[PDB]
């Protein structure tokens, strides 16, 4: 799934 | 719980030991049991809370991801039992966020910038267990999410700069909610280029390293604005 | 164990798609469940449970690792208790992976792919051990290991090709043991320089995809003669 | 620590 930029560590 | 009995000094410094050794299920076990001993936290310790369950629920988001998209092609009972067995542990995680910010984090913080850093994060945690909710559980979840972010965000635009990182990062993630959890698109699109615009505006008032952080934030805007338009 | 009401074909469809989410704790248990069922394993089988604990105790080790150098500069007691928080664990995925060795994968294995396959893990999971143990519980878990390496070496060099993957990635491990655990640089360098060019020699033999699976393995056992020499 | 090649997955 393309997943948006959201605050913090890229973690998933 | 299990570290009832582990001094908080020593739960954040373990914390910040399981940060350097990429351990973040126990750093956010350390952090759980600092936030249990009572004490407000600083700013650096609300963002080892934060960091910690972030990269807790991102390994479970990708994992679930993963595993409902070869569900979803797939449609024995094997995916699907998998598929349920790390979206609960992903709920189970979310709920322990959500606990600690009712009790009692949220009610405690009184200055804006703990205030508007924990309905964030109850916005983000709700947001995750929007992700894989199915149905009317949904629908009250993502107004339990809504909700959050929007007293976040009216603290935030009362209380801050519009180059407060904090903010920023609000916004962030209030637009991703929009676009994605809410199908807002618009309101998604409006809400990233008004926080850009105004933030932009701001960045003439900053020291040089304030510069850095808040354009940090803003590139997230900006990158979000660019596959939406 | 909890495993123990899940059929064998559903924890193996379940390790596959725990590696696939990249969640290895999960695909060692799954494993670990599927062997105490008490048949012998597939190849493929084999290769999901050796896959599912190097990852797991990968990521222990790479902890460690972090925590002895702070503790090694370091030198209150948070460091030195966290160091050994991540240690007993790593022992007890060691001691984990052991026992299914001992009860029964070993004493089962009567082919020499299946033998060697297990002896060699055998081998790993007491140089893990080793990395973390100090003093004369060291020596015996050294000799445990060199022990474990060496049958499987036996063994490999009567009942295999030189170009055999199973026997390169035995040699390539049992070098490493030399090297940096037994203190015997020289006798890392001769295997691995012995063991790169008879598999050399013997690759006109293969077919395209055979001689792919070798020259890739062959290649780390130049990486490491690069270092050394 | 600087480690050398081992078999199988560089999980550390
Ligand atoms: C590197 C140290 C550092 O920045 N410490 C802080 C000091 C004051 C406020 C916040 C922080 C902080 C932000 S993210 C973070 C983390 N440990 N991931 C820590
Ligand atoms: C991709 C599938 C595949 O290669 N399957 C096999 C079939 C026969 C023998 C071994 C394997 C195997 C080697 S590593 C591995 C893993 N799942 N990591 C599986």
């Amino acid at each position: 799934k393309l997943m948006f930029k959201t605050e913090g560590p890229d973690s998933d | 719980g299990a570290m009832g009995s582990m001094e908080r000094a020593s739960l954040i410094q373990k914390a910040k030991l399981a940060e350097q050794a990429e351990r973040y299920e126990d750093m956010a076990a350390f952090m759980k049991g600092a936030v249990e001993k009572g004490e407000e936290l600083s700013c650096e310790e609300r963002n080892l809370l934060s960091v910690a369950y972030k990269n807790v629920v991102g390994g479970q988001r990708a994992a679930w991801r993963v595993l409902s998209s070869i569900e979803q092609k797939s449609n024995g009972p094997e995916v699907r039992e998998y598929r349920e067995k790390v979206e609960t542990e992903l709920q189970g995680v979310c709920d322990t966020v959500l606990g600690l910010l009712d009790s009692h984090l949220i009610k405690e913080a009184g200055d804006a910038e703990s205030r508007v850093f924990y309905l964030k994060m109850k916005g983000d945690y709700y947001r995750y267990l929007a992700e894989v909710a199915t149905g009317d559980d949904k629908k009250r979840i993502i107004d339990s999410a809504r909700s959050a972010y929007q007293e976040a965000m009216d603290i935030s635009k009362k209380e801050m700069p519009p180059t407060n990182p904090i903010r920023l990062g609000l916004a962030l993630n209030f637009s991703v909610f929009h676009y994605e959890i809410a199908n807002s698109p618009e309101e998604a699109i409006s809400l990233a280029k008004t926080t850009f615009d105004e933030a932009m505006a701001d960045l003439h008032t900053l020291s040089e390293d304030s510069y850095k952080d808040s354009t940090l934030i803003m590139q997230l805007l900006r990158d979000n604005l660019t596959l939406w338009t």
